[PDB]
């Protein structure tokens, strides 16, 4: 096949900014080689095609240029509109193919979270189960990682970590990571653990209550 | 010119669906792509159909169960999977084959999933006895054991605006389970009330629930 390979799959700068996208093929496409704008709410659309023709409609912020098997997106005074996720497809056989993305995502300084821990609700203790519920919130970059360790016991297993989208407002994240389990496995444990490895810290930060 | 889909789809597996793509311009002048973006994936061509003259042509991983269809007098290229599988749920797009990708549709997104329109279990989230070592203080609403999407989570019928955090839906235990958090200072917490609203539109089920 002909496989197309963008160098990172995400990138962060600032408004105003200027950026660059690569794209390598695993053969020389000659210069069928085209890019797309995929927005938050799955909307596709052409932006460059047969390498740097500017598609109607698109600002000339966009650029292409390449030969052989590189090409570059060239995005030149980044607004607001223009942090999506990029692709690149070659239109020189069938089957065509695009690569697996690059996604821009605003640029800031580093936030360490507010960690919160919540212990099982009553009204779900009786009924048959209990939650535990781990909230690290507004936080930056995106990665962030939580060992579940309730004193020597590792319950990755059916835990359900959940992942927000750089908030609107301050350019954060968010994550959410529930354990929840039974009433049975929970009436017997008695000391639940929430640890959180982040940039910020090199002391993994864990947060508890025991009962 | 545009291109409108069909869905969102809900189908158990076995069942086929047929998905839609109308448009306005010369529809025979130019074929028809259908693309298959699934998740936490990228976007993979799944083939043509040649308006003239009716010849499709398929990527090779879509053979057989897939099949494509095409209704010129009204303008719609069709698309149905026969046996659907786990595999199959995703975001299915048509654009125009040209000197590119041209126009593209908003995507139909199908879900497979043999379970059936379940209410939610909203439990609220609360420190309790835990001191707030912090001039803010956290609360979160779980919505836990629904099917299907989504869930519309409010704070106070919106006037809880800021603070709030609603939390991407899990799929486990095969029911989807949400979160949701605010975050208000000190003193407003427990003298004034602070509550969550779920609602649940395929079930007609809406629940307040009042915080410790």
């Amino acid at each position: 096949d002909i496989q197309m390979t963008q160098t990172t799959s995400s990138l962060s700068a600032s408004l105003g900014d200027r950026v660059t996208i690569s794209c390598r093929e695993s053969q020389d496409i000659s210069n069928s080689l085209n890019w797309y704008q995929q927005k938050p709410d799955g909307t596709v659309k052409l932006l460059i095609y047969y390498t740097s023709r500017l598609h109607s409609g698109v600002p000339s912020r966009f650029s292409g240029s390449g030969t052989g098997t590189d090409y570059s997106l060239t995005i030149s005074n980044l607004e607001q509109e223009d942090f999506a996720t990029y692709f690149c497809q070659q239109g020189n056989t069938l089957p065509y193919t695009f690569g697996g993305g690059t996604k821009l995502e605003i640029k800031r300084a580093d936030a360490a979270q507010t960690v919160s821990i919540f212990p099982p609700s009553s009204e779900q203790l009786t009924s048959g189960g209990a939650s535990v519920v781990c909230f690290l919130n507004n936080f930056y970059p995106k990665d962030i990682n939580v060992k579940w360790k309730i004193d020597g016991s590792e319950r990755q297993n059916g835990v359900l970590n959940s992942w927000t989208d750089q908030d609107s407002k301050d350019s954060t994240y968010s994550m959410s990571s529930t354990l929840t389990l039974t009433k049975d496995e929970y009436e017997r444990h008695n000391s639940y653990t929430c640890e959180a490895t982040h940039k910020t810290s090199t002391s993994p930060i864990v947060k508890s209550f025991n009962r | 010119v545009q291109l409108q889909q069909s869905g969102p789809e809900l189908k158990k597996p076995g069942e086929t669906v047929k998905i839609s793509c109308k448009l306005w311009y010369t529809f025979t002048d130019y074929g028809m792509n259908w693309v298959k973006q699934a998740p936490g994936k990228g976007l993979k061509w799944m083939g043509w159909i040649q308006t003239n003259t009716e010849e499709p042509t398929y990527g090779a991983e879509f053979k057989g169960r897939f099949a494509f269809s095409l209704e010129t007098s009204a303008f719609t290229a069709y698309k149905q999977i026969n046996n659907l599988k786990n595999e199959d749920m995703a975001t299915y797009f048509c654009a125009r084959v040209e000197a590119g990708f041209d126009y593209w549709a908003q995507g139909t997104t199908l879900t497979v999933s043999s379970a059936k329109t379940t209410p939610p279990s909203v439990y609220p989230l609360a420190p309790g006895s835990a001191a707030q070592t912090n001039s803010m203080v956290t609360l979160g609403c779980l919505v836990k054991g629904y099917f299907p999407e989504p869930v519309t989570v409010t704070w106070n019928s919106g006037s809880l605006s800021s603070g709030v955090h609603t939390f991407p839906a899990v799929l486990q235990s095969d029911l989807y389970t949400l979160s949701s958090s605010v975050t208000v200072p000190s003193s407003p917490r427990p003298s004034e009330t602070v509550t969550c609203n779920v609602a649940h539109p395929a079930s007609s089920t809406k629940v307040d629930k009042k915080i410790i």
